[PDB]
């Protein structure tokens, strides 16, 4: 039923108001999600000035729903058949060696338009680390998203570990632990143990003097082998 | 949870207007659309109007396009109800209602579609 509201091109609205160490700032974003390639385009401006954090320490809290999930695989999708009543996704984001993201999002549609809704709480960041030193490369890597099913929330239960490149040619690993839960009650596809293949990568606008992000994403679900 | 507390209700003679206000406190981070509705004696429940959350697109009910506006204040969490060309069969009490579930947009002119109520206010017009 939900899935039925991907069938085409479908308008994108992204709000997060975050803190990091006590760092306030906002971030908008707009684009366009299409399921059927599995694929995002989308624009992310800082609405308070400078981020005070990596643009790609943010990538990941910045819409599973616009995953390609095969015709054999169509069982599995939870993320579209809690749609349009929407979802709740947290998370707890442990970067290695520093300090923690904690956020919580409802990704749910406004008429023809899908919003995702965050709040972000960083504590314990090192003042001369990679993140609030600004010390990772402008840049993204492909990730093994591993999606099994919480029959006890009614939900499902998600981890995987991000890479993040530094400058320095080491690496800065982000531990991200992952819930999402319907928001409404009604009928919601319980997954069998999965994985979504994501790839990312990240331009600049020249003509946009404000601090931004542009993101195109391209996401499949796999692991059944037909 | 989330509540809600209408305010601006009177008695004006037809042709007039009124403004009303309702204030949300609690889980507002959540709300994706708020409205209207309206119920005289003995009558049941009449949509009157919504306002999504995000962007402020508006939808009224069909005696009241025109005359009323529905507007929002998010960083005061306010939802308004301008009322003009007041007429008598607009006297009821009128709820202000909130929703936390996403939608399409025609679920909303559903008048049982609300996740939350206010208490109500009342509208007399002579």
């Amino acid at each position: 039923k939900g899935e039925e509201l991907f069938t085409g091109v479908v308008p994108i609205l992204v709000e997060l108001d975050g803190d990091v160490n006590g760092h306030k700032f906002s971030v908008s974003g707009e684009g366009e999600g299409d399921a059927t390639y599995g694929k995002l385009t989308l624009k992310f401006i800082c609405t308070t000035g400078k981020l005070p954090v990596p643009w790609p320490t943010l990538v990941t809290t910045l819409v599973q729903c616009f995953s390609r999930y095969p015709d054999h695989m169509k069982q599995h999708d939870f993320f579209k058949s809690a749609m349009p009543e929407g979802y709740v996704q947290e998370r707890t984001i442990f970067f290695k060696d520093d300090g923690n993201y904690k956020t919580r999002a409802e990704v749910k549609f406004e008429g023809d338009t899908l919003v995702n809704r965050i709040e972000l709480k960083g504590i314990d960041f090192k003042e001369d680390g990679n993140i609030l030193g600004h010390k990772l490369e402008y840049n993204y890597n492909s990730h093994n998203v591993y999606i099994m099913a919480d029959k006890q929330k009614n939900g499902i239960k998600v981890n995987f570990k991000i890479r993040h490149n530094i400058e320095d040619g080491s690496v800065q690993l982000a531990d991200h632990y992952q819930q999402n839960t319907p928001i409404g009650d009604g009928p919601v596809l319980l997954p069998d143990n999965h994985y979504l293949s994501t790839q990312s990568a990240l331009s600049k606008d020249p003509n946009e003097k404000r601090d931004h992000m542009v993101l195109l994403e391209f996401v499949t679900a796999a692991g059944i082998t037909l | 949870q989330v509540q809600l507390v209408e305010s601006g209700g009177g008695l004006v003679q037809a042709g007039g207007s009124l403004r009303l206000s309702c204030a949300a406190s609690g889980r507002t981070f959540s709300t994706s659309a708020m409205g209207w509705f309206r119920q005289a004696p003995g009558r049941e429940r009449e949509f009157v109007a919504a306002i999504t959350w995000t962007v402020g697109n508006t939808i009224y009910g069909d005696s009241m396009k025109g005359r009323f506006t529905i507007s929002r204040d998010r960083t005061k969490n306010t939802v308004d109800l301008q009322m003009d060309s007041l007429k008598p069969e607009d006297t009821a009490v009128y709820y202000c209602t909130a929703r936390s579930r996403g939608f399409v947009l025609s679920d909303l002119r559903s008048v049982d579609s609300f996740d939350y109520k206010g208490q109500g206010t009342q509208v007399t017009v002579s």
